[PDB]
């Protein structure tokens, strides 16, 4: 009963139905449900790109800096995906600039990899460390050297 | 530590989220989100030598990703993995294997057949027909089953093997 609407609140976030995540919430859903590999219906939001959901669920009380199983939160997602205007929100309400996942990946790591130069600045100018090494002794630097991508290491270095 | 980058290609649902993070966290993960495509990086020790495998669990083929051309322009290995209980994945196998051939221009890659879900009853893709293909293509083909773990690490060890020679 708990589990199940916790699971349709998480599809519906996922689908993106907006009239489906307003009336599980107003039916009791949890905004902390995670599924097997942890992503709450933030994780799921950010990643698929539903503006609207994420605020129906920072408004509702989501935690923000919530972790999956490889400790990539919201912020990580909506960094990997591209989505400008959710990392501007997510960052609005105060979430981890410089969150760790299980490889040590600030969401800047992900933004530079993907190559996604708007989400870099973005983090950048709000406060991401961008000599930051992950486990593996990498830097966004280096993902830019690695890559090729010189817009992103002129970035990077500017 | 020699760096090898591996690309799990295949059909949506055959499982190549699962056997990556399989791998990766000696865990098995079911109804695992179909659209995220991450890269993944596990350190693993193969006949006495310790390597870094980067792998990228290929996900949301039917968008563009920069990465996704980077790897595939630049992937020392592929696993092409296919569901036996799904016939469109093993018929998508060969469409997979052209458009790798066609961008790396390369009539030699290492490629490793997998066959995954070996635990469900069901067999609607005959060992023989894959075992045959991978003979004509003269590349290893192994059986992975990320519900029981039954083969990933071998699959991916064979896969380095492969990499390696
Ligand atoms: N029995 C079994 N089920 C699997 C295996 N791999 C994946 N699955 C199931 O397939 C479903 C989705 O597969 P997924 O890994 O996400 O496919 P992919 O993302 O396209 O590689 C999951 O719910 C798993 O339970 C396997 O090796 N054995
Ligand atoms: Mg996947």
């Amino acid at each position: 009963r708990k589990e199940e609407l916790d699971k349709k609140l998480l599809e519906a976030a996922r689908a993106g139905q907006d009239d489906e995540v307003a009336a599980l919430l107003a039916k009791g859903a949890d905004v902390n449900a995670h599924d097997t590999f942890g992503f709450t219906p933030l994780h799921l939001a950010a990643l698929y790109g539903h503006l609207e959901i994420v605020e129906v669920l920072l408004k509702r009380g989501a935690d923000i800096n919530a972790d999956d199983s490889y400790g990539r939160t919201p912020l990580h997602l909506a960094a990997m995906r591209g989505h400008l205007e959710i990392v501007e929100l997510l960052l609005r309400w105060g979430a981890d600039v410089n969150a760790a996942d299980e490889e040590g990946r600030t969401p800047l790591h992900l933004a530079a990899k993907r190559g996604h130069l708007e989400i870099v600045e973005v983090l950048l100018k709000n406060g991401a460390d961008v000599n930051a090494q992950d486990k593996f002794g990498k830097t966004a630097f280096d993902i830019s050297i690695d890559n090729g991508n010189e817009d992103l290491a002129e970035i990077l270095q500017k | 530590m020699t760096e090898y980058k591996l690309v799990v290609v295949g059909a949506c649902g055959v499982g190549k989220s699962a056997l990556t993070i399989q791998l990766i966290q000696n865990h098995f993960v079911d109804e695992y989100d179909p659209t995220i495509e991450d890269s993944y990086r596990k350190q693993v020790v193969i006949d006495g030598e310790t390597c870094l495998l980067d792998i990228l669990d290929t996900a949301g083929q039917e968008e563009y990703s920069a990465m996704r051309d980077q790897y595939m322009r630049t992937g020392e290995g592929f696993l092409c993995v296919f569901a036996i209980n799904n016939t469109k994945s093993f018929e998508d196998i060969h469409h997979y294997r052209e458009q790798i051939k066609r961008v790396k221009d390369s009539e030699d890659v290492p490629m490793v057949l997998v066959g995954n879900k070996c635990d469900l009853p069901s067999r609607t893709v005959d060992t023989k027909q894959a075992q045959d293909l991978a003979r004509s293509y003269g590349i290893p083909f192994i059986e992975t089953s990320a519900k029981t773990r039954q083969g990933v690490d071998d699959a991916f060890y064979t896969l380095v093997r492969e990499i390696r020679k």
